[PDB]
């Protein structure tokens, strides 16, 4: 029995510790990396991926979360909390003296009775931008400092709404997520083209092009190595700059290549061009393509070029000697952007791009990466609410109602089980019970109102934060997503089925 | 704290499992009198052993009402008691309760006073013979003091056979043993009456007296009157006619020659044991003062005289008018720590055939019984369904600790003495008990031996020793108080 | 909060001790008084009320039982583990932030619907023999060793039938108590009248009188003082007991009027005369009397003289000087029984004494003693039971019953109120668990088990102690006081209050 309450009293003292960052009006917890790296967020995730923790009992606690951010990105804190009341009702009766076993029995029949019960009050309510405005509310007002709510919620669930049709499943490798500092935090707003880190930077440049034709390629138009069967063979520093002269014939006439292709595909005025090479470009290209209107980009990411292809439609090419009009584009404004100290490119109102930008604006680092997470958080929680058509009350009213059916349910499997469902019980209302301290209110006092809201009909009753009374969940705009709820009772009853069966701990090496 | 009380039981019963049996080893008793005592008596270790531990108190408790109705099985006490709750922490080990394993001996008592009936094989004749009793009394003898089964079964049988016509009136309070200095054991003898080793101070011979009471010209002036005081004593004594005069304290000269003038048998004696026993016989009581002449504190006896007997004056206290229940047993020893160990295995053989006064049923020890007893609660024990199995076969395993005594106190492997006592039961040879030999580990017919024990002790003995294993049991948690 | 939570462990510590001491298949206390008395029993008033405890706070709770005792005399032990699991659930609420005021207000609420079930499971049904067997077997188990349950079942209930008829009030001082030794625990027995500690010293005394007359005297009729104005008058020694005559003869002459009374109320043969003097008697004027076959005692108690004037009839006089046959009473088979060690009278077979005498007997000290308690414990749950008509069901039915009404009762008085009714829910709950563990079956198996019996009518149900099912406990002979369950939740949710109540703890010069 001592090994158990090892590991019961583990789980308490984890419950004492991730309860005070449950919801908005909670606090936040500080992550000390001892190199220079200060970090703030809420989400247990990254409070116990990234956290180290003494206990190694409570280590297996923390690979839990892991994966449960994996599937549902949301409700990890929450997890713990049900874990550690879990084993603390499971403390009552084994200090009677009743074996573990039995009691996970109870768990498994509960578990399986509140699945049902999801099925009973999960709502299939259209999907559109009022709705979803109300879900990803949800979402991101627990990883912000209540007021980039309304900031942030018009981003999300319109970056979602612009890559959805044609009953296309969500993928989140459709948005780039870009950062920029030097400006505020409530600037962070929706790009429609994709940014760019690096761009054109030359006098004779054109500040914004109306229309032009996006040229994809890969060529190096800086000193490479010759192309022939030659090499580098001099004998000062005078002889040297010859061979300068034939190693740059391999990029200099790559450069009067582009132009014949200008003036063959759209010459004439109201036109442009946008060359978007991979590679580094040397200043005598530059002044060579900015006089003709041409602008030449370079040092482009990796990714950027797979959603480059994507945004144009121009063909990645590999070598000027292969140019062909197959592989040329077409966008629409194509400008550059200026920050204080930095400027980037901008390529919006795109044809049929499939591939949205989130540009994240913030003034410091630890506060831009906080925003990082939410964004990444955020646009999880609106995912699975679409895919999944259904979805539940928010508000903690989920509990509430769920412990209204096992209290009015017997197992049908065997009696002494029954005692499990109880603790199963008591190990939900938590939830009503952390919020109710994170508001500053009476734990109890909001749990009472809560429990006794009653009616003749089919009733959703949640948690007021602002004022404490019962509130529902559909009516103020409070909702979840159906598969949070299911991947949480179906995980949580897993763990404590693991670590309370664990009868002795033997220290292996 | 449970098991405190068992560790506390357990040891006071190793300190007599030793002392069980004929060959049981002795004990080192120093008295708190500045003695020292040299035994193999178990009822004289816890009078001297101060057990302060209350839990195994129960246990003595339960030994000293071994002494009352019987004068037997004291080791029975200790031993079966001890080995009940040794095998009942096996029982706790695997998580029993201690109800269940209450309820299962309450049981086994019951089905263990029905079996011993059948196995009473045989009995005394109802003779009133010395022969009947010196035969029978051989079980007494044992383990109480080894090698003088010849001499006091003939001595204790000559005692009990002169009260045995008085039916339903032999008591062990009729019989008072006195031990005198002198060779050995074969200077024993027995005489009826009450005898006293002190000579008689007076000339006196014999006297049937029914009244017996039990008790420079200036410096010559005083020293004469003095004369006249004691004189004016006996004179008193005169007066009310006591010819037997039993002095407690000291005599003077003079009084010698007074007690002589009047015709006065005078006798002293300075113990007042043998005081006490006076008290009780004729009823004549110790007055503190010097002769104090009150004829309502004297006696009544028909005879008194001076005897001798293995050249010892000894006074004789006899009735012969009136029916005469006493007799005393006069011992020699040359020393007095063994000698009064032969003291004690007497008044176990009065004990003995005061039970027998009784319906007469006798049952063979030697482990013949034990596990025959053994044999059949085990039937009972594997046929009787729930959970009472577990403490009525551990109950039956109790019974065989006592030859498992035997065999180690005789030397013999404890193991192989069940294992052989198992196979003649097999068989059916019954009443089939452990020979007493440090080199013969095999067994025999203790019937025809003559060893024979009482049935009526046995029942007492495993009553009040399963009575005490739930008392102790009973008890989880001893806890102090201060009032 | 730290110092409230040192009397919330220092009573679970209690409840540890005071758990596997209920029931018959409970285990016994020893009392260790250091002088060289042991005391075993089971009742939790003895094992508080004469012991001491270590803790401060849990000698408080000891008081609790003798004030119980004055009420009821049993269910004290019930009393502490109730309130050890009160404690024990409450500290889960507090743990999360509440405070102990709300909590006791729940009680408070569950105190009212828990006393107005009891109204419910009550049986009005008439007393009878047949009912009050069924009474003390339950009370005097959990006392023997399972072997004195139908021995002192017919004696406690035939010594309430014998002093109590046509709705009279009980009273407990017509019971006497007495113990002998040299005889078997099984041999407890009934007494028609009162035996008397010291008897007659003489030989000419009838061993036993079928009839005798009585005659209640508080003179002393040894050598005592002088009465009139004078003095000792003498000379020498010798006259000195010349005037000790003198102050004998107005003692002899007053024994002289009592054979005077003797031959004129029924001299003739066939008959008889008990003195019962208290006082001292001279053996000489006991040789006076005994020739005329009067069977005289001496130094007897104050107490036993008031209830021979009950039994007896005969009133108390202080002079021979007005002796009148108007003060005599009257005794049936008048004897005096030999025993091993001393002997006793016996005024047996009167017509009615209005007082019995229940004679225990047994070996041992610490067994004679601890039958005196199942004596006094049997027969307090029998006047419980007459004085009060009304019994319910004991096995933990009432608590079972009760706490399935409390999770479905709504708050009728506060809102958070239903939080201590949720705690006190599962405290009376205790007692079948703690029954299941001295059974020894599983604790939780006996919960379930009398929980999912449910039907459309009564249907109380209990623990079997033997076999651990679903058991009846109206049917199978099991019934408790009225007042018993009453007292306990007056007495445990009063003391739990007091307890929650405390905030911090203070030295006042420890
Ligand atoms: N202001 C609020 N009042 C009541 N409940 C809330 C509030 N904010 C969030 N919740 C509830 O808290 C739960 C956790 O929300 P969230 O913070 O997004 O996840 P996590 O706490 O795991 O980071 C949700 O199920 C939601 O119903
Ligand atoms: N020589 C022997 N042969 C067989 N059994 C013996 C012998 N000596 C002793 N015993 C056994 O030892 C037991 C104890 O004898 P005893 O000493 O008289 O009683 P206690 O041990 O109570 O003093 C007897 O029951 C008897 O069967
Ligand atoms: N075998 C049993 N069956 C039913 N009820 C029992 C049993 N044993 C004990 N009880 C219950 O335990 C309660 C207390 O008994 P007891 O300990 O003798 O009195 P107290 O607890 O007042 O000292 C009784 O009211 C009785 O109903």
């Amino acid at each position: 029995q001592a090994a158990l309450a090892v590991n019961i009293s583990a789980a308490r003292g984890l419950q004492d510790v991730l309860r005070t960052n449950l919801g908005p009006k909670g606090t936040m917890k500080m992550l000390v990396s001892g190199a220079g790296d200060i970090k703030l967020t809420k989400d247990g995730n990254v409070l116990l991926h990234e956290m180290q923790i003494q206990h190694p009992t409570a280590s297996l606690i923390a690979k839990v979360a892991t994966a449960q951010d994996d599937i549902t990105g949301d409700g990890t804190t929450s997890n713990v909390l049900i874990i550690g009341e879990l084993l603390k009702q499971a403390d009552l009766y084994i200090s009677e003296g009743l074996h573990p076993r039995i009691i996970t029995e109870g768990f498994e029949a509960a578990k399986e009775k509140a699945l049902q019960f999801l099925e009973e009050v999960k709502v299939s309510r259209e999907m559109d931008r009022e709705t979803l405005i109300d879900v990803a509310r949800t979402s991101l007002r627990t990883k912000v400092h209540a007021e980039l709510a309304d900031v942030l919620t018009e981003a999300v669930v319109d970056s979602i709404l612009a890559i959805k049709k044609q009953d296309e499943p969500i993928d989140l490798f459709m948005i780039e997520i870009m950062e920029m500092k030097h400006k505020s935090e409530t600037d962070t707003s929706l790009i429609r083209g994709l940014v760019l880190d690096h761009g054109a930077r030359h006098p004779d440049m054109k500040k914004r092009v109306e229309d032009a034709y996006i040229l994809t390629c890969n060529v190096s138009l800086e000193y490479e190595k010759t192309e022939v069967n030659s090499g580098f063979f001099y004998k000062s520093a005078e002889e040297r700059e010859k061979l300068v002269k034939a190693e740059r014939k391999f990029i200099e006439d790559r450069v009067k290549k582009i132009i014949e292709l200008k003036r063959k595909v759209c010459g004439d005025s109201d036109k442009g061009f946008v060359v978007i090479n991979q590679k580094g470009i040397d200043p005598f290209s530059l002044d060579a393509l900015s006089k003709e209107g041409i602008v030449a980009l370079r040092r482009a990411k990796r990714r950027n070029m797979e959603r480059l292809t994507l945004a144009c439609g121009g063909v990645a090419l590999n070598s000027f000697d292969d140019l062909s009009p197959d592989c040329l584009g077409h966008a629409g404004l194509v400008y550059e952007y200026t920050l204080g100290e930095e400027k980037f490119t901008f390529i919006e109102k795109c044809n049929n791009p499939r591939s949205v930008t989130l540009l994240i604006k913030g003034p410091n680092k630890h506060t831009l990466t906080q925003i990082k997470d939410a964004v990444r958080d955020g646009l999880r929680a609106v995912k699975n609410a679409i895919d999944d058509g259904c979805v539940v009350p928010g508000a903690g009213a989920v509990e509430v109602a769920m412990a209204e059916a096992l209290i009015k349910h017997k197992p049908s499997v065997k009696g002494r089980a029954q005692l499990g469902v109880q603790a199963f019980a008591d190990a939900l209302l938590i939830i009503p019970k952390v919020l109710a301290q994170n508001s500053g209110f009476d734990l109890q006092e909001t749990l009472v109102k809560i429990q006794a809201e009653h009616s003749e009909s089919g009733q959703l009753v949640g948690v007021d934060l602002n004022t404490g009374e019962p509130m529902v969940a559909a009516e103020v705009g409070v909702w979840d997503n159906y598969c949070v709820k299911k991947q949480l009772l179906h995980s949580c009853t897993v763990i404590a089925t693991n670590i309370l069966l664990v009868d002795e701990i033997m220290r292996a090496g | 704290a449970v098991y405190r009380n068992i560790q506390a039981c357990k040891e006071l019963a190793q300190t007599t499992r030793t002392a069980y049996g004929p060959n049981g080893m002795n004990k080192m008793v120093i008295n708190h009198l500045e003695k020292l005592f040299v035994t193999n008596d178990a009822a004289t270790i816890l009078r001297e052993l101060e057990v302060q531990h209350p839990a195994a108190k129960m246990i003595v408790m339960a030994s000293h009402m071994q002494e009352q109705e019987v004068g037997d099985g004291t080791n029975f006490v200790l031993v079966f008691a001890g080995a009940l709750l040794e095998l009942a922490e096996e029982l706790l080990r695997i998580g029993l309760s201690v109800s269940e394993v209450i309820e299962g001996y309450e049981i086994a008592c019951r089905k263990a006073h029905e079996i011993l009936p059948n196995l009473v094989c045989c009995s005394a004749k109802n003779l009133r013979d010395i022969d009947e009793v010196s035969s029978l009394l051989r079980t007494s003898i044992m383990s109480k003091q080894y090698g003088n089964e010849v001499f006091l079964a003939k001595l204790i049988a000559q005692a009990c056979v002169s009260i045995f016509p008085d039916s339903g009136h032999f008591n062990v309070d009729n019989i008072r043993v006195c031990k005198i200095l002198g060779s050995g054991i074969s200077s024993s003898s027995v005489l009826h009456g009450m005898v006293f080793k002190k000579e008689t101070e007076g000339d006196v011979t014999s006297v049937k007296d029914a009244k017996i009471a039990v008790y420079a010209e200036e410096l010559m002036n005083f020293s004469k009157g003095e004369e006249n005081l004691m004189d004016a004593q006996v004179k008193a004594i005169a007066d009310t006619g006591a010819n037997v005069v039993v002095t407690g304290g000291k005599v003077a000269d003079m009084a010698l020659h007074y007690a002589n003038k009047y015709n006065i048998m005078l006798v002293r004696l300075n113990s007042k044991w043998d005081l006490r026993r006076l008290c009780k016989t004729v009823g004549a009581t110790a007055l503190p003062r010097l002769t104090p002449p009150v004829l309502e504190e004297m006696g009544h006896c028909d005879s008194v005289y001076l005897s001798e007997v293995g050249d010892t004056q000894v006074v004789v206290f006899k009735h012969e008018k009136e029916d005469g229940a006493i007799s005393t047993i006069v011992l020699r020893g040359s020393t007095d720590n063994l000698m009064d160990d032969i003291e004690r295995a007497v008044d176990d053989g009065v004990n003995t055939f005061k039970v027998l006064t009784r319906d007469k049923r006798l049952v063979p020890g030697g482990g013949a019984t034990e596990i025959e007893l053994a044999k059949q609660i085990t039937s009972y024990g594997e046929t009787c369904p729930g959970l009472e199995q577990y403490a009525i076969k551990k109950f039956a395993e109790a019974f065989e600790a006592i030859p498992r005594a035997l065999a180690e106190n005789s030397g013999v492997k404890a193991n192989e003495v069940i294992s052989k006592l198992y196979a003649v039961h097999q068989e059916g040879n019954k009443n089939v008990g452990l020979d007493i030999e440090a080199e013969v580990p095999a067994v025999k017919d203790m019937l025809e031996a003559g060893i024979l024990d009482t049935y009526l002790g046995k029942y007492w003995a495993i009553k009040l020793a399963t009575n005490a294993a739930v008392t102790v049991l009973r008890v989880d948690q001893i806890i102090m108080a201060k009032p």
